[PDB]
DNA sequence: ATCAATATCCACCTGCAGATTCTACCAAAAGTGTATTTGGAAACTGCTCCATCAAAAGGCATGTTCAGCTGAATTCAGCTGAACATGCCTTTTGATGGAGCAGTTTCCAAATACACTTTTGGTAGAATCTGCAGGTGGATATTGAT
DNA sequence: ATCAATATCCACCTGCAGATTCTACCAAAAGTGTATTTGGAAACTGCTCCATCAAAAGGCATGTTCAGCTGAATTCAGCTGAACATGCCTTTTGATGGAGCAGTTTCCAAATACACTTTTGGTAGAATCTGCAGGTGGATATTGAT
């Protein structure tokens, strides 16, 4: 396998605009322009926690795929359980 | 290897309720996910149950306490009478 | 030129967003960030699609229902408009950093 | 010979959930009624959830139940909210629900 | 006639009370409140002493700490008196009444 | 002079775990909404409680019912057993 | 007979744990291991938090560790805290912490 | 009928970390509902694990997994250093 | 800035509720020894589906302009809560019959254990059905300037 | 209150992905049938420790006074929403190699299953031991009026 293009400040891929939209379905209607790099920082930390639970899981399984079961288990132990993924 | 769900179980009793409504693939898994979650919760607390009282058995009367402690008031109600009226229909058939 | 007022487009996309479904976020943005986050902590990991429409349906679950307590927040402090201290305010009360 | 769900009159397995609870460790020992039990509590959950999901469906002109009418059911019934109070389901959306303060004009 | 500035002494109180651990509700009053709350459940309960003690320890933490975050909500809205809107923000947002 | 139960839990009572909590200055319409959230605070832990009481076939409350009742509402609690 | 704890140098009852284990319904069957490293875990955790509980005492020149002390020792470690941010220490307590904004104008 | 708790264990490890520090009843109370929290949260988690797995057994490889699903950061890494040592120390010994 | 009223410390003191030390008893455990049973690792491999490259294009992200109206500041007066002094009723404490929580013994309804026999939920593959997404057009509200 | 610029409602209609429609195969279920085992209901009962009463004991209820807080009214700088031009990059449609997940068989290292010997933690009673909770004394800080 050659090369694998390298990783960074994909938190920006979450913009804007994407996040005025989940915003907008949770009811608000005026946003201060901090808050899209707090709402970021916010989503870094939900996310840092919950893929790590799941690959924990996977590395348990001795498995390199990271599940959709993997992803549910991991939701679940946080008290956030999913529906629609086999979970 | 073949993976149960209780997709024709719902669906039957989609059908009992609601003759000419469909449920698409994706509402499916969610009642999949609906009826294991449940399964699990009540599971759990009638162990804990018995656990708690050094039973080594879990009889329909763990499962009704687990069912009161977990489902909200009316829910509670109904289930109950449901588990209740299945049981004594089950031991009078045979 | 025509103009609606600051708030009524707000309002309206309020109404349109509560009434759908769909995800609000990227998805391949979305997926890029999984992986990068993913690969700090671990190398080599693959990730089933479904793996990553997961974590985004739960995301965005998290992130809007966020949203709705931090604008409870703002106008508890008779404000329209969400600030950091609305979001910091409702992660330390539902225990998130309390 | 007859299954042990007609003879309780479910249409729920209740085969299949004894066996699960057997699988689930969750006891030594797993009496002939608990099945029977669980699985009428889990068919009336059941029938209940469609019940008010298939309303929604024929409430938003659909004959088909899709998440969302599963989370219209859910959320807009005190006692199921509740009970999936912590539970995400996927592409479900949420309720409609403007804060007041927020809307235009006066009076 | 000395006389202390509103709020001195209520400064004094939160020092004096954040130091110790003693209950601050008086025991036989609580009692007949769990009394009365059972016997709604069930008639002709008796209680083990150390079953009422669990429960006022535990009504007790939870009070203490659910004036914590009333009190950020208070504060969040530029004010240093706690008013019921201020409870019921907290309640909200920790989902005992979401 | 009778007195409702509730009533039990006095302004001062309430003042002393508002003092523990860091609140300087309170409302006096706090002590109303107080009691009415420690009643259903109190409500749903001995409901709980009850059931593992009449599971067990007692008619005596014990610690350990309040101990479980309070661990399944995710109030664990240390220092009563289990 | 060497007691499993000793073998493993623990003052943690492995048999105990072992037993514990598998009357709890966790699974079919407990490997030998298993016990060993979880009653190692409850010893570590126990030591910790004694270690920063004695240190409480201490700091407040008593010799006997009482509730409020664990308390201290819990609330101000911020691992410990997270581990137990659901639990009600009894006799516990809070922290001193009042709200700069409270604080009178000097 | 026998009340088996972990106080004489708890004291053990007190005198190890503190020789001249005492610990009274309602503490040593706490301490007890501590390890038999840990305990409880440590054995669900591989009990989930194994089950997840489709595995009969809880070994210490679930264990470890569980303690660092469960314990924050350093907490974590210490345990695992601990329980691994044990079973190092336990495993070579006639 | 100057007392003056009080709160707050700290050094010391000691009775006592609660922690510690010790003897005796033993079912409960836990450890050792023996033989059988079995979960799940390695080994080999079928086959799903994951990563990745390609190409096309339009749904949206980006960046800017402009100014509506929101947040933040300032001012101020009504009035609600804090502090406090005044007086008694509910709570706390210590003592005592029994309601039952438990320990013990008896016994069967009911739950493993085990060998067949029969039924059924999955599911692999091909075929036809059918609800509604998605775009279209036009009559009906909603908004905002005047 | 009229009028235009636009959003919103929505019933109707076509193409299609997703769904309900059958055929055949069946291992994994689930069920029917004897033998053997035993968990725990049931009854009786001893020992706690709970409910209740009496009285020694330590807040709470209540009205007065006013400090200072809340929230109303006012003002305005500039943030942030709305609209717009531009074109990037996500999305969509497809194909393909192959990493690796997952099925199948072999087979031992390790676990279950007793049976037996030993040690040990928990309980009960007796009696001595001790950390520290209050109580005292005097010193000093804090607070608030002057
Ligand atoms: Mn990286
Ligand atoms: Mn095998
Ligand atoms: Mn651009
Ligand atoms: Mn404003
Ligand atoms: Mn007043
Ligand atoms: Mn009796
Ligand atoms: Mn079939
Ligand atoms: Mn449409
Ligand atoms: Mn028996
Ligand atoms: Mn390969
Ligand atoms: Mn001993
Ligand atoms: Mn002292
Ligand atoms: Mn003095």
């Amino acid at each position: 396998k050659r090369h694998r293009k390298v990783l960074r400040d994909n938190i920006q891929g979450i913009t804007k605009p994407a996040i005025r939209r989940l915003a907008r379905r949770g009811g608000v209607k005026r946003i201060s322009g901090l808050i899209y790099e707090e709402t970021r920082g916010v989503l870094k930390v939900f996310l840092e926690n919950v893929i790590r639970d799941a690959v924990t899981y996977t590395e348990h399984a001795k498995r390199k795929t990271v599940t959709a079961m993997d992803v549910v288990y991991a939701l679940k132990r946080q008290g956030r359980t999913l529906y629609g993924f086999g979970g | 290897t073949r993976k149960e769900s209780y997709a024709i179980y719902v669906y039957k009793v989609l059908k009992q309720v609601h003759p000419d409504t469909g449920i698409s693939s994706k509402a499916m898994s969610i009642m999949n996910s609906f009826v294991n979650d449940v399964f699990e919760r009540i599971a759990g607390e009638a162990s804990r149950l018995a656990h708690y009282n050094k039973r080594s058995t879990i009889t329909s009367r763990e499962i009704q306490t687990a069912v009161r402690l977990l489902l909200p008031g009316e829910l509670a109600k109904h289930a109950v009478s449901e588990g209740t009226k299945a049981v004594t229909k089950y031991t009078s058939a045979k | 030129p025509h103009r609606y007022r600051p708030g009524t487009v707000a309002l309206r996309e309020i109404r349109r967003y509560q009434k759908s479904t769909e995800l609000l976020i990227r998805k391949l943005p979305f997926q890029r960030l999984v992986r990068e986050i993913a690969q700090d902590f671990k190398t080599d990991l693959r990730f089933q699609s479904s793996a990553v429409m997961a974590l985004q349906e739960a995301s965005e679950a998290y992130l809007v229902a966020l949203f709705e307590d931090t604008n409870l927040c703002a106008i508890h402090a008779k404000r329209v408009t969400i600030m950091p201290k609305d979001i910091q305010l409702a992660r330390r009360i539902r225990g998130e950093r309390a | 010979a007859k299954t042990r769900s007609s003879r309780a009159g479910l249409q729920f397995p209740v085969g299949r959930v004894h066996r699960l609870l057997r699988k689930g460790n969750y006891a030594e020992r797993v009496g002939a009624g608990a099945p029977v039990y669980l699985a009428a509590v889990l068919e009336y959950l059941t029938a209940e959830i469609l019940e008010l999901a298939g309303n929604a469906a024929r409430d938003n002109k659909k004959t088909r139940i899709i998440p969302r009418h599963l989370q219209l059911a859910v959320r807009n019934d005190e006692e199921l909210n509740k009970l999936l109070g912590r539970v995400t389901i996927a592409q479900g959306g949420v309720l409609p629900n403007i804060q007041s303060v927020l809307l235009p004009k006066k009076t």
